[PDB]
């Protein structure tokens, strides 16, 4: 039940703190199903999010709780429901048990309200798990909020209302995978809890009581309260999150400033201005590009990298120990026995690497020296050492090196030697050496970004701002999302965001659209109308009118049916804008893109790259002791698994040898893989497979039991698998 | 040399038990700490199952490939790598028989 | 030859294209096809970018008839209620009568939205995608422009009240909690399906692996007769089977005995191309054949194995099957994959049945 | 679907014995083997009267010729026991059994039809006939 | 796709046979020396860092480019198994 | 194109008396726009050192003969007390975008 | 069945 | 019998069962010799029997345990052959291929069905041995071991090496796999076109064969080592050759979503 | 009782060690550092001694134990192998032996084979290394052939790249 805090970004850890599991005591609900339990029960209202469940294996056995949900006296999520005596609604609330909820006729919050007065005769209510159109006089109790219905993690989604509950799940789990960017911006459109999230989570640092600011360091803000006291507020400069994301508190208050009680002194890892901010709001066109955005691919403007927009700082913690072998202690020294000083530079400190040094894959992070054999020296190695320099330190190079994949610049190091202060060194462990390395991750083609709705996708091409879709005024789009990904999945919410986003871009303003009560299609067409004047109003005064292009796309647009035929281009474009789409020129050709295309400010986050992401490529490497199949670990990647499902694939094909190889030379043919390599090395057409050790392991396993398995010849006669080791003596 | 074209499971004659085997494991002596070597005749003995080293013997009278198929005069070890150590079979001589549960149950 | 196999009399759906591909594959040659493939891929991609098709909100168009169909069916619900308030309809009758009201009303708005687009906005973004073999499901569109109407309770009994809203407008608070109820149920079934799919395909391979094309035309001519007509849709009326199943039955098969049908003499042993399986149907339409004599795995003589003439055409390639193909698995697979789709659209359907069979 | 189903009926029951006692369920074609040679090559018509048997895909495979295949899924423990006692010679045909061996697949290029095929250059064609010409002694 | 794969498919009785030919031809192309070809003169195999494919890039890309021509001969039993490797060593140098 | 804070070693460090962190400042520098007048100026190293309770703006860089700073009021840092910041920021003439990784000055 | 009891009973 | 950590050691559970048998077998012999009271001789012969079961198969009759720490069935030879996941069992779940790799996939629009974009950085490890030799054939390295250390660190590669790998991969092809390999087209061969970065460029048309979308699905990649494995791989396993599905005579290289929308 | 045999003395020793740790657990509230144990035990007890004894006291672990999340994880796939030449090593021995073998032939067999065989054939004796010819001809040809060999190998650099 207790696990690593998942702090990819605060929101994440917060959720992981409140999540509920089955798999526990064993007494309550194990792995067998209990199918009915996994489904979202009727009572899960305001008590559990209906979205909050991991599509897949453990499917209904886990979930974080809801908004107003609270554990009363004994663990019974009581959900709040306000009272309504007669046709009068109250501001009083009753946290009710699941059971009692059924005895009453409860109504939803969407019911037109005048205050205490219900407004429509036939208004919806739901008795006990059954939708029922009740009358104002029967309405006993009413729902508290649209928010209490789901979880925090979910509540953060813009127009949840217009997105398929299935994909809205993805959206909620996506945020749990958000990585803190050095540049954190809040959404152009928010729901209303971003504030409360950063606040209730402990990202940003708030002011206890009113006063003024004394000093504003990059490491501390010692404020002076009006009470005649002043306290120093340290700020976790750069700390290592469990999942390796930067947690820094950037001061937002200047020197000598009267602070209100509870005002942001510094911003948390991902906050802009006390607002939750992950990923960044980017202008986006929503059309198809060549194939760069084909099933779920994203085309990104190079310009996004020019500015340090999607960029994130990562830290991995390489550690090595000085073990005590009976052959002789493993010394940690700048001494690396066999070949160069070039590799010893950054190993400045005798033994450890110098802070601030750029480490690439294959550089020594820390040196160490263990002994050569198990118990005896080497006869052949005896001659060689003698030939050029007998007196050769027989010690082995076992030094922590930069593992393939990446490193950055060393920022901190820790060494614990013999006389331990108040630390716990394991047995045999002579001493430990930690090396914190940090690195800037600028967005790249391998990466995956995804908005809060669920549109998930990978970058497939970084286009030069030179030729990507550009609006009439020279401002170009940052990302081009494929439309096709929208009909199938059903989350128009994103298309609703983009639109409000367009208004907020020219109107230079951010908004807050609540869960289901938020913005409405007419209110947005309204803001778009205001935006048209900032967009095109300046255009009017700046001195110019309409393009041949702008007129041309209008022609095809009326033939389409987006603009009322007969009205002036100026007026036609307004109409066209209000619809959420504007004219766009190619960028590569300068011609327009026949037909208006929507564009706008959509928030998009960048997702954390798992260890698997470090694409694993393995040539040759270690092998398990009892099973002779490839195995990795520390620095050798470890082989991919060839499953039955995959076998058949080959089997279906006429891939005879290719399947043989997969079963012999590549994984178990002990004598095979060896001659295999060597053959390749000499450019020899690889040798014909010897018997696999899985086979020999078997036969013997089989012999271990009375059974005798002997292979036979053309005529029933022996043949030999175990090459020459089974005949006796 | 000849392609393996037929596999065959067949029951084990006690004489065939012994045929495959080398030596008799006669004592519960795994390995004795002081020397991580095989204790007495026990489960890991080098005569019974083989040399724990590449082409070399246990004592070292003969140490390279030239005589790859011969055994040492004072101690017994014919060599190819430690693989012979993982493929060879030893047998235990039961006092008064017992039976296979695979056939009885 | 490019004109003969193309239909420029219509908008290119994925089917027209699919077809084009096929045709080009038998007509012109394998590699020459590949060329066309990338050719299409290229211009498709390009023309797509310039077309400026984009999802917007106002593009999902709600019909003006939705309010009608709703209210009409609304008052009709009132009737059903007055009819129960009096004692006429049993507790049950009411229920089954209501659902019938919606199930019809919902289907009504659906053909309504399409008719809207069909008549007024032929080029609605959200619509061409679905029409073109591109992206879009009639039932999906309905959730955006028309409305998603009925969600079931936890157990399976559908709810009495529908989901009056579309995705275009605020799917309210509860219609959303109900959507959840079934959603969990669905995700569940999907993982079972996935399991049991592997289940099935596993089993299939175990019994089928040994099956391999190794032959000379097996001389045992015991053959199966493929039916072109089916007995009982309505009690008894003989009718032409559908165009696809029949294809499934006779495509690239080997005639056991000669058949003279519309004028052409299909010889014995001949592999019937899709073009031929298109003739026999045109003939059964006319009324000259009710069955077809054809070689098949069910009647093969090769103990362990199947022969060229009895398997047929289909290698991944369209000519005869090439000796030494691992049919056993090729088969076991084609059946194990679709299985994952086996949804259940006291009797059984879906994968559960394919297990019982 | 046919290829599969067929294998659910590769087996039938026995009611009029010859070589092995009556109540036994065995591979249909393997009886067509017995009856074929028992009435055609070796005389004495000992008709082997069988009964078409329908067994499920699971069982069809659960019980088959090669024990190798059988050891893989049902009960490795029983599959062997029997296969041992009887001294079973697993003729490798089929890909599951032949895969464990790490042997070339029976199906595919592993086709006995083409495992053997050589290539020539007209230059090496005349070269080999010259070797034949040389066979002429004195 | 690949050059005249259809034309190739057609020159064999079995699909899986063509694969064995090309492969065994590619084998010998390298073993006995890579100049063991039947079509080098005017229009032959070619790569572009220079036109150097003429020496040793892909073995079977050759085999196929030869088989596509009518000079090679693939039989079930065309020339006796061991006498083949002997006559080939005798006539083709490059080692 | 390159920066050298005197007591700072890696880019991820923080300077006492300095509110901004190294990465924030190196960022603010990218915002700095300079202008030299002739080819003779390929790589110009601008120098600046400020101490104590002062705000460091781009105008605080010591003037160089043929170079001009169009971005004077840009904000580099906020120094508190005992705030010691002495750096050397390189500047070059190039084309397009070049990741700090690509050049490695 | 289970081994301790049988011997115990056996010599006891 | 192995050396773990601290001097922890690790031995196959089989050895505790073997000692069982040996000690009892021995104790038996000494018990006969010493003199033999019936009850005690059987008593032991009982234990002996039971022991003989232990190694063969544990649990058919009672279940042996290592001393207080893990009430676990010491894997019996039978458990070895069968087990939860044992010998023929995971034999068939899979083994690990030596020349394999796996990264995130990304759409390769310009790529032709024929090829696929493969990270050079990946290619290097994958075709390491093929490169080493190719290095010696050129001036880049004197010998193998040289060529090896020449590449053991990232900063030491001369740009001449990429030209060697790009030359090694000339007409070879690899295989790509998807998450659930459901049908034979779940593995396809293409010609690698070495590219920068981490991602693997896949063709769009074959995205339908492999059930693969780009929100993070990762594809593995294998290497055909024999000239034969390569022969088959590129002749009968490559992509552009298998256009029509084995299930239906219907194409599978059908213009998927974007292409249609355009056309 | 144990998998790795331990003499009766070591046994009582371990019991004493154990018993002692018991009396020491009695009051500290601190599982004794190996300081107490040495003291309380007696005459010749030290930290190295107790750390050793308790290292031998830990019985082995099961190479086959339920691992990670207890699903289907068997402990022995993780342990690598040492004697077996990972490909990299097989390739080494190939060039090394072919190149070492090329040099061994181009030389005088007299003192080259002596040191090749004395060092590479049996065991690691200047005097006892050469047949009849004494030390002065040994050092003579050993150091003059070993350097001509090294210096021409310096010219045609084949060995320089340390095969190790
Ligand atoms: C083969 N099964 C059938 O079709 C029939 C026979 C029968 C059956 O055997 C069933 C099952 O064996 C399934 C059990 C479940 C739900 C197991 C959990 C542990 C699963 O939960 C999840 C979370 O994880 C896993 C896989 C999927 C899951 C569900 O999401 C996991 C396996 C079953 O559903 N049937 C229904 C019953 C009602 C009724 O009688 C109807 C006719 O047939
Ligand atoms: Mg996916
Ligand atoms: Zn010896
Ligand atoms: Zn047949």
């Amino acid at each position: 039940l207790s696990q690593f805090k998942d702090e990819t970004n605060p929101l994440s850890s917060l959720r992981h703190k409140r999540r509920i599991s089955a798999l526990g005591p064993g007494g309550l609900t194990r792995e067998r199903a209990g199918f009915d339990v996994r489904d979202v029960h009727r009572t899960h209202y305001g008590r559990i999010c209906p979205v909050e469940t991991p599509e897949g294996a453990n499917i209904g056995l886990i979930t974080s709780l809801a908004a107003y949900a609270r554990v009363d006296e004994l663990g019974f999520i009581r959900t709040p429901y306000r009272r309504v005596v007669g046709g009068v609604v109250t501001d009083e609330v009753v946290y009710m048990t699941a059971t009692e909820e059924d005895r009453y006729t409860i109504a939803q919050a969407n019911t037109p309200l005048e205050g205490n007065r219900i407004a429509a005769e036939r208004v919806v209510a739901r008795r006990k798990g059954e939708p029922v159109i009740v009358s104002p006089e029967e309405v006993e109790f009413m729902d508290v909020s649209p928010k209490q219905v789901f979880s925090v993690n979910t509540n953060l989604i813009p127009f949840l209302e217009h997105d398929d509950a299935n994909r809205a799940l993805m959206g909620s789990n996506m945020q749990t995978q958000a990585v803190p960017l050095i540049r954190a911006q809040a959404p152009v459109v928010m729901t209303g809890l971003e504030e409360r999230v950063v606040r209730d989570s402990l990202a940003a640092l708030y002011a206890e009581e009113d006063g003024e600011v004394a000093k504003v360091d990059g490491n501390r803000i010692v404020v002076r309260y009006e009470d005649g006291r002043l306290v120093e507020y340290p700020l976790r400069r750069f700390y290592r999150s469990n999942q390796g994301t930067a947690l820094d508190q950037r001061p937002r208050v200047v020197v000598g400033q009267r602070v209100r009680k509870g005002d942001l002194l510094a911003d948390g890892p991902a906050s802009e201005n006390g607002f939750l901010a992950l990923g960044q709001n980017v202008l986006v066109a929503i059309m198809p590009f060549d194939g760069y955005n084909f099933e779920d691919a994203i085309v990104i403007s190079e310009e996004l990298l020019k500015r340090d927009f999607y960029t994130s700082i990562h830290i991995e913690r390489y550690e090595i120990e000085a073990r005590d072998t009976k052959l002789g202690p493993e010394r940690i020294t700048r001494d690396i026995p066999h070949l160069s000083e070039a590799a010893l530079r950054d190993l400045d400190e005798e033994g450890v690497v110098r802070i601030g040094a750029e480490v690439k894959p294959g550089d020594i992070l820390v040196g160490r020296t263990s002994f050569k054999g198990e118990s005896e020296p080497t006869p052949e190695e005896r001659l060689l050492r003698s030939i050029f320099g007998e007196k050769a330190r027989d010690v082995k190079d076992t030094s922590l090196r930069v593992p393939p994949g990446e490193g950055g610049i060393v920022v901190r190091t820790v060494r614990l030697r013999r006389g331990d202060p108040g630390v716990e060194l394991k047995p045999g462990v002579r001493e430990v050496v930690r090396v914190y390395v940090a690195q800037k991750r600028k967005l790249q083609v391998g990466d995956k970004l995804a908005n809060r709705h669920g549109n998930k996708g990978v970058v497939a091409k970084i286009l030069p701002v030179e030729d990507m879709p550009h609006l009439p005024d020279g401002t170009p789009v940052d990302v081009i999302l494929n439309p096709l990904g929208v009909p199938s999945r059903m989350n128009l919410g994103q298309i609703l965001e983009t639109h409000l986003g367009l208004a907020g871009y020219f109107l230079g303003q951010r908004y807050i659209s609540p869960i289901f009560d938020g913005a409405k299609e007419p209110e947005i067409k309204e803001l778009l109308a205001q935006a048209f004047e900032v967009y095109f109003g300046k255009r009017k005064g700046e001195g110019f009118g309409v393009d041949k292009r702008e007129v041309e796309v209008l022609r095809r647009a009326e033939k389409l049916g987006l603009v009322t035929p007969g009205k002036t281009p100026e007026e036609q474009l307004k109409e066209l804008f209000l619809q959420g789409k504007v004219v766009l020129y190619d960028g590569r050709t300068g011609e327009p893109i026949e037909g208006p295309i929507v564009v706008g400010q959509m928030f998009i986050m960048k997702l954390y790259h798992m260890v698997e992401d470090k694409m694993h490529a393995r040539s040759t490497g270690p092998y398990s002791l009892i099973t002779q199949q490839p195995l990795g670990g520390k620095a050798q990647f470890g082989g991919q698994r060839f499953g039955e499902m995959e076998v058949w694939a080959l089997e279906a094909y006429g891939a005879a040898h290719t399947l043989q190889e997969m079963l012999t030379l590549k994984s178990d043919d002990i004598e095979g893989r060896n001659a295999a390599y060597e053959a390749i090395i000499k450019g020899e057409d690889v040798p014909e497979p010897s018997v696999p050790e899985s086979f020999r392991v078997l036969v013997k396993e089989l012999q271990a039991l009375a059974l005798d398995v002997q292979t036979l010849d053309e005529k029933d006669n022996p043949v030999d698998i175990f090459e020459g080791l089974a005949s006796k003596r | 040399k000849k392609e393996v074209r037929k596999v065959r499971i067949a029951l084990a004659s006690p004489e065939k038990i012994r045929s495959w085997s080398y030596g008799e494991v006669e004592k519960p002596e795994t390995i004795n700490y002081r020397t991580l070597k095989p204790e007495r005749d026990g489960l890991f003995d080098e005569r019974i199952f083989g040399p724990i080293k590449d082409y070399e013997c246990a004592c070292g009278k003969y140490k390279r490939q030239r005589f790859e198929g011969k055994v040492c005069e004072r101690c017994g070890v014919e060599v190819t790598k430690s693989i012979v150590r993982r493929y060879r079979m030893g047998h235990i001589e039961l006092a008064t028989p017992a039976a296979h549960i695979w056939f009885v149950k | 030859v490019a004109w003969e196999l193309i239909q420029l009399d219509v908008p290119q759906e994925k089917n027209s294209l699919k077809d084009l591909v096929y045709q080009a594959f038998l007509r012109l040659g394998m590699e020459k096809t590949a060329r066309l493939l990338d050719a299409l891929k290229y211009y498709g991609f390009t023309f797509s970018t310039t077309s400026g098709i984009t999802i917007g909100i106002d593009d999902a168009v709600i019909p003006e008839e939705k309010k009608q169909y709703l209210e009409e069916a609304d008052r009709k619900l009132l009737q059903i209620e007055q009819a129960y308030e009096m004692g006429f309809l049993t507790d049950r009758e009411r229920y089954d009568q209501i659902l019938q009201l919606w199930t019809e009303t919902t289907e009504k708005v659906t053909q309504a939205v399409f008719k809207n687009f069909e008549e007024n906005y032929p080029f609605n973004p959200l619509y061409v995608m679905a029409q073109s073999g591109a992206r879009g499901n009639p039932q999906q569109i309905r959730q955006l422009c028309g409305l998603r109407g009925l969600m079931q309770k936890p157990s399976g009994e559908t709810f009495e009240v529908p989901v009056r809203s579309s995705f275009r407008e605020g799917l309210t608070v509860l219609e959303y909690f109900i959507s959840s109820h079934g959603a969990r149920k669905g995700g569940a079934d999907t993982a079972l399906r996935t399991a049991d799919s592997g289940y099935l395909t596993r089993k299939l391979v175990d019994v089928t692996h040994e099956i391999v094309v190794r032959e000379a035309d097996c001389g045992t001519t015991n053959y199966i007769s493929v039916p072109l007509f089916q007995p009982d849709e309505v009690t008894r009326s003989l009718r032409l089977r559908k165009r696809a199943d029949i294809e499934a039955g006779l495509y690239g098969r080997v005639l056991a005995r000669e058949v003279e049908v519309l004028g052409v003499r299909l010889e014995e042993g001949r592999y019937l191309s899709m073009d031929d399986v298109h003739l026999l149907i045109k003939a059964a339409e006319a009324g000259e054949i009710q069955e077809v004599p054809v070689r098949s795995p069910l009647t093969c003589q090769t103990r362990y194995g199947v022969c060229q003439k009895c398997y047929g055409y289909d290698l991944s390639m369209a000519r005869p099957v090439s000796i030494g193909e691992a049919v056993g698995i090729v088969a076991a697979q084609s059946i194990g994959e679709p299985g994952t789709q086996l949804t259940m659209r006291d009797i059984t359907q879906g994968l559960p049945r394919v297990i019982e069979l | 679907i046919e290829i599969v189903v067929r294998q659910m009926m590769k087996y039938v029951e026995v009611t009029d014995p010859g070589d092995s006692r009556l109540l036994e369920g065995q591979v249909l074609e393997k009886w067509d083997v017995e009856a074929l040679n028992e009435r055609l090559i070796a005389e004495g018509k000992t008709p082997v009267a069988w009964k078409p048997l329908l067994m499920g895909v699971t069982k069809s495979a659960l019980s088959t010729k090669s024990w190798l295949s059988a050891a893989s899924f049902q009960n490795t423990t029983h599959v062997l026991t029997e296969a041992a006692i009887a001294g079973k010679k697993d003729e490798l045909i089929g890909l599951k059994e032949n895969v464990i061996l790490g042997r070339l697949i029976p199906a595919g290029t592993g086709s006995d039809f083409v495992r053997f095929t050589q290539v020539v250059d007209q230059k090496t064609l005349k070269a080999i006939e010259e070797a034949r010409k040389e066979a002429v002694e004195a | 796709a690949e050059p005249g794969i259809d034309k190739l498919f057609g020159m064999v009785d079995s699909k899986y046979r063509l694969t064995v030919v090309v492969a065994k031809r590619a084998q010998q192309l390298l073993r006995h020396g890579f100049k063991n070809t039947v079509l080098e003169p005017e229009e032959r195999p070619k790569m572009q860092t220079l036109e150097g494919l003429f020496d040793d890039p892909n073995a079977e890309t050759w085999a196929m480019k030869e088989l596509l021509t009518g000079r090679l001969v693939f039989g079930e039993n065309l020339v006796p198994e061991d006498r083949l490797q002997k006559e080939m060593e005798r006539i083709y140098p490059g080692e | 194109t390159s920066v050298y804070i005197e007591d700072v070693l890696h880019e991820f460090s923080t300077i006492p008396g300095v509110k901004e962190d190294v990465v924030e400042i190196i960022l603010n520098l990218k915002e700095l726009v300079v202008r030299f007048l002739n080819p003779s100026l390929q790589t110009v190293t601008l120098l600046l050192k400020a101490e104590g309770p002062k705000e460091v703006k781009a105008r605080d860089f010591l003037p160089v003969a043929d170079v001009e700073i169009m971005n004077p009021d840009l904000h580099i840092a906020t120094l508190e007390e005992g705030g010691r910041l002495n750096m050397e920021v390189r500047v070059d003439r190039g084309v397009g975008y070049v990741p700090a990784e690509k050049h490695g000055i | 069945k289970i081994s301790t009891s049988d011997p115990v009973r056996q010599y006891l | 019998m192995v050396q773990v950590d601290g001097g922890r050691f690790a031995t196959s559970d089989l050895n505790d069962l073997y000692r069982r048998l040996i000690n009892r077998n021995n104790r038996l012999k000494k018990l006969l010799a010493q003199g033999a009271p019936e009850i005690i001789i059987r008593n032991e012969k009982r234990m002996l029997q039971e022991a003989v079961d232990a190694l063969l198969d544990n649990g058919r009759r009672g279940a042996p345990v290592t001393n207080p720490g893990s009430d676990r069935p010491l894997r019996s030879l039978t458990d070895i052959l069968s087990g939860k996941q044992g010998r023929f069992r995971q034999n068939l779940l899979g083994k690990r291929v030596d020349y394999s790799g796996r990264s995130v996939i990304v759409v390769g629009p310009q790529l032709k069905l024929h090829q696929c974009g493969l990270p050079k950085r990946m290619a290097l490890e994958l075709f390491k041995p093929f490169l080493l030799k190719k290095m010696e054939e050129k001036g880049i390295a004197p010998n193998v071991k040289a060529a090896r250390r020449m590449l053991e660190r990232q900063r030491d590669i001369k740009d001449e090496v990429w030209d060697a790998l790009e030359e090694v991969i000339h007409g070879k092809v690899v295989l790509l796999n998807r998450a659930p390999t459901l049908h034979r087209l779940g593995i396809q061969a293409f010609q690698p076109v070495l590219v920068e970065g981490q991602s693997i460029q896949l063709h769009p048309l074959v995205c339908e064969a492999f059930n693969a979308d780009f929100d993070g699905d990762q594809m593995a990649v294998h290497v055909p080592l024999s000239s034969f494995a390569q022969a088959e791989a590129r002749i009968q396993m490559l992509s552009a050759h298998n256009l029509l599905s084995p299930a239906s005579g219907e194409p599978l290289a059908k213009p998927s979503r974007d292409i249609i929308l355009g056309l | 009782a144990r998998t790795i045999r331990i003499p009766v003395h070591m046994v009582e020793t371990i019991n004493k060690l154990s018993r002692t740790a018991r009396q020491l657990q009695q009051e500290l509230g601190r599982e004794p550092t190996y300081e107490e144990i040495a003291e309380a035990m007696g005459p010749g007890w030290d930290a190295k001694r107790v750390e050793e004894t308790l290292k031998i006291a830990q019985e082995p672990v099961s190479l086959e134990t339920p691992i990670g999340d207890e699903k289907d994880s068997f402990y022995g796939d993780f342990i690598p192998d040492e004697h077996l030449p990972s490909p990299v090593d097989a390739a080494t021995q190939s060039l090394l032996s072919e190149e070492l073998e090329k040099a061994l032939s181009k030389l005088s067999e007299r003192e080259a084979m002596v040191l090749k065989l004395r060092k590479g054939l049996i065991d690691g004796e200047e005097v006892g290394a050469f047949f009849g010819v004494t030390r002065e001809r040994i050092r003579q040809i050993e150091n003059k052939a070993l350097r001509k060999l090294k210096y021409h190998e310096s010219r045609t650099r084949k060995l320089r790249d340390f095969l190790d």
